[PDB]
This record gives C-alpha cells, structure tokens and sequence, in this order.
C-alpha cells in the first residue's frame, strides 16, 4: 500500500463512562 | 520554489467559500520550481480520518497518473480565523506526498487574510527541509497572474460558483456529482 | 415561489442541522420583510435562525433587528439571553457572553445552553483541553446529551484521542443503534486508532453500516480498504487472511456495480472506469 498514513501518535479529566483498562470482568 | 497556477488559487478561494466554517483541505496534481497545474479538493470539517484520507490519495494518484499527472502538493485550510499552523494531519500528509517527490510542498490557506477579492496571497507555501515544514517567503510570488487571480476570484464568488463547486466529499455522497469538478475550469476558460 | 414554499424550505433546513447560512438568511429574510404577517408566530423561531445565520454570514445588520424585536418580544428570556450571548461571540466579545451565560446559570441552573455556549466560547478561543475538561465536566451532570458526546468526540478526533474518540462514539451508538453514520464514523475511528484488533472492528462496523444503508459507498470502500489493509498484513491469520480477502472482493465487486450505476445515471466521460482501474489494482 503507497498510502498507509499513520495518524496516530500523541493522545494529549477523562470523558465520563470511560474506563482505559481492558477489564475481563464478566 | 512552489508555483501554483490562477486556476490552483481560485479552486482555493471556491474551496474555502464552500465550506467558510469548516476546515478543508485536498491535493494539487502537477506535471513530471514545480508548476501546479491543476488542483483537486477533498473532505472538510473533521481532516484527521484516516480511511478517507488514504481512499483519497488512491484515487487521486490513479486518476492523475491516468491522465500524466502526479500529485505534487497538499493544500489546507484550517477552521479557526487566528490559526494559521499545521496541524499532526498536514504534517503527516504532506511528509507522505513529498515522499514521493522532494519538490512537493504543502499549502495552507490563512483564513486571516481571506477576503472577497483576495487582496493579499491568501496561501502560505511551507517547505520541507532539515525534517521540518517552514513556511517560505510571504513576500514572493505565489500565482502566476495575481490580478488574475483576484479577478477570476472575485467574478466567481460574486458569481455564486462556490454553491456550485463540488469537491471530493460530494463525490463520495454521490458519484453523479462529478469529483473532477470541470465546471469551474469552464467557467475559469470563459472569465479569462 | 409562495411564502408557504420558503416557509417550509426554512422549517426543513432547520430541522436538519445545515449551515448555509447565505441561502438560510435570504430566504428567512425574505420571508421576515415580505410575508411576515403572512403567518403567526411561526417566523419567531425563524427570527432566531435568521439571525444565526447573519452572524454565520457576518451581516449583523439585521442580527440587531431579530434581536430587539425577540427581546421586546420575550423579556427576561434565557433562549433570548443565550442569543444575546451568541450575538456577543459574533465579535469575540467573550467576557461579556461568559457574564450573561453566569447570569443564565445563577438564575436558572439546570441550563444547557449556558454551558454549550460557554465551551464554544473556550473551543473559540482555542483552548481545546479547557473545552474537552468542560464537556467532561458538563456531560457528568447530564449523561446521555448526544450533541455535546458527538462533539466531545469530534474534539478528541480533531486533537488525536482515538481511544475517547472511539469510546465516546460507541456510547452514541449506544444511543441510536440505528444510525449508519455512527457506525461508519466508529469504523473509521478505530481504523485510524490501530492495527488488526481495530481493523477487525472497523470491517464489521463498516458492514453494520453498510446493512443500514446500501447506499453508503462511503463506508462499502472504506470496508473494502479495510478488508485488504487486514490482506496485506503479515499478522493475518490464514483463515483471516482469506475472509478477508473474499471480504474485500465482494466489496469490490460492489464498488464495480455502483460504479456502473454512477455510469448509467449520468452521461459524461467515463471516470467510474478509471475508478474501478484504480480498484483493480
């Protein structure tokens, strides 16, 4: 692929009801 | 050394017309100091999509390497009256079109100095050098005809073209709209 | 061409959330100066339009009339002062429009408006991470607005957090499950975020929206980019590799029919088979 641009990299409280961590709760 | 055409520069203020509320940004497409002979735009309001944007880069280099055309600069212009920086995604769009060829340079519209006529050069060219975009000289030359150029503008928007204009993104709200958008260069043909 | 016609045009382009606020401000305009006894009181909330558009326009000329003449109208209103404070913004006059909306707040403090208008005063003064702090802020004390989520969204999209990005717009579609949009911009969202574990969601989400919507071409390439993006990656398992690789040629199968859709519709020089030669490839 000739055009795979990446955007990501820098990511900057939280937005409520956000939660980072990858629980396996359940 | 950037040098983009009146026709480049009045898809730049019909572009911006277009949308005045919402940041866009496309490609200009040269021939293989370099001349920008045509222009193309794409998407506005949200730019740090990345599907879209890599879509948009494949069809445009099929459709200019169909027609011998390469894409050779990206142009900007941004949302907000007082920026007038690059953001992550001109940087990294245009890093990614000047992979190509080291002669691509990105552009970005001052929405400061956006006007009715374009009295001043709107566009700011930015150079690629040392791993950094800077801009280049404000002071030099950025169309070929300059009156033209303010003219052409002037007719066009007064003229209600900018309604009219269609840029990638209506394309991909409908084909039908065509992308290519050769009724503003018909309507450049004629008020030249 | 009957007041009636326009009537409905305005109603229409204000029950979808446009912004042309040339063809909006003439037409309320008209609207306001010739048949404005034509109809009741249906051209207030056109008043208020009207002038929006004039500060989206920048002829405030008339922004000043639609504002006394709601003010004379409605005393003591917090729609009007919210418009008041709106008016104030339309020339950068943020301390002003920050007391009015503290006013609107200490008067009344279950309020929206004031707070919407509060963060689009910070967002236009530029300060992103203020604003994405008072939308944080705003939305604990009113989970569920979809407007200040999207535009939180939106906010985190344009300043690069994929990942509040992405959760902000699951949590939408959470909202309205039914929405194709949500889906395509969640696709997008997370294919921009990351790798397979994204591409994976990105694929199904496309096709989610593809299912609410045929039409979507939008979201059936960007499902069929996605589908050869997962192809082209080394850490695609066989299996993998190959659903995707039938995922992105029925996708492109589909591209090539409403490609030559696009044909028959219309009649000019054939850029959909340039199209699809770019597909091809």
């Amino acid at each position: 692929f000739k055009w795979a641009i990446e955007l990501s990299g820098p990511g900057g409280l939280y937005p409520v009801g956000y939660l980072d961590k990858q629980v396996p709760d359940t | 050394g950037v040098k983009l055409t009146t026709q480049a520069y009045c898809k730049m203020v019909l572009h911006g017309a277009k949308y005045p509320h919402c940041a866009v940004n496309g490609l200009l497409v040269a021939e293989k100091h370099t001349l920008f002979v045509d222009c193309i735009p794409l998407f506005h309001g949200t730019l740090a999509l990345a599907p879209m944007l890599e879509v948009a880069l494949t069809l445009i280099d099929s459709w200019c390497k169909d027609h011998s055309y390469v894409i050779a600069g990206y142009y900007q212009a941004n949302e907000r009256v007082k920026d007038a920086s690059p953001n992550q995604v001109a940087e990294k769009v245009a890093s990614r079109i000047a992979e190509g060829f080291s002669d691509t340079a990105l552009i970005m519209v001052d929405n400061t100095k956006f006007t009715m006529d374009c009295v001043a050069p709107t566009i700011h060219v930015y150079e690629h050098h040392e791993n950094r975009w800077r801009c280049r000289d404000p002071h030099h030359d950025y169309c070929e005809d300059w009156p033209e150029a303010q003219r052409i503008s002037a007719s066009l928007l007064d003229s209600r073209s900018y309604e009219t204009l269609v840029d990638f993104d209506n394309h991909l709200d409908d084909i039908r709209n065509d992308w290519t958008n050769p009724e503003i260069n018909k309507a450049v043909l004629h008020l030249c | 061409v009957t007041w009636e016609e326009m009537r409905d045009k305005m109603r229409k382009w204000r029950e979808e959330n446009s912004r042309n606020s040339e063809q909006i401000v003439e037409v309320g305009e008209e609207l306001i100066n010739e048949y404005a006894s034509k109809l009741g009181d249906d051209i207030w909330i056109i008043y208020e339009q009207v002038m929006i558009a004039a500060l989206d326009y920048g002829r405030d000329d008339l922004a000043l009339f639609c504002l006394q003449e709601l003010r004379r109208q409605f005393p003591g209103s917090h729609r009007v002062k919210r418009l008041t404070g709106m008016r104030f913004e339309a020339m950068e006059r943020y301390d002003d429009a920050i007391q009015l909306y503290d006013r609107i707040l200490q008067e009344d403090p279950t309020n929206t408006a004031a707070r919407k208008r509060k963060i689009a005063i910070r967002k236009a003064q530029g300060k992103n991470v203020e604003a994405i702090r008072e939308l944080n802020e705003y939305l604990e004390q009113f989970v569920g607005d979809q407007e200040a989520w999207h535009e939180l969204a939106e906010l985190y999209i344009n300043e690069h957090d994929y990942a509040k990005a992405a959760f902000c717009l699951e949590e939408l579609m959470m909202t309205n499950p039914h929405n194709h949009l949500y889906c395509q911009q969640y696709a997008e969202v997370k294919y921009t975020q990351g790798g397979l574990e994204n591409l994976e969601l990105s694929r199904k989400y496309f096709a989610q929206a593809l299912k609410l919507n045929n039409r979507n071409m939008r979201a059936l390439f960007g499902l069929y980019m996605s589908a050869s993006h997962i192809a082209s990656n080394p850490k695609a398992s066989a299996k993998t590799k190959k659903d995707n690789m039938k995922y992105a040629s029925w996708a492109a199968s589909q591209i090539n029919r409403a490609y030559q859709f696009a044909g028959r519709s219309k009649k000019e020089t054939k850029y959909s088979l340039k199209a699809v030669e770019d597909m091809l490839e």
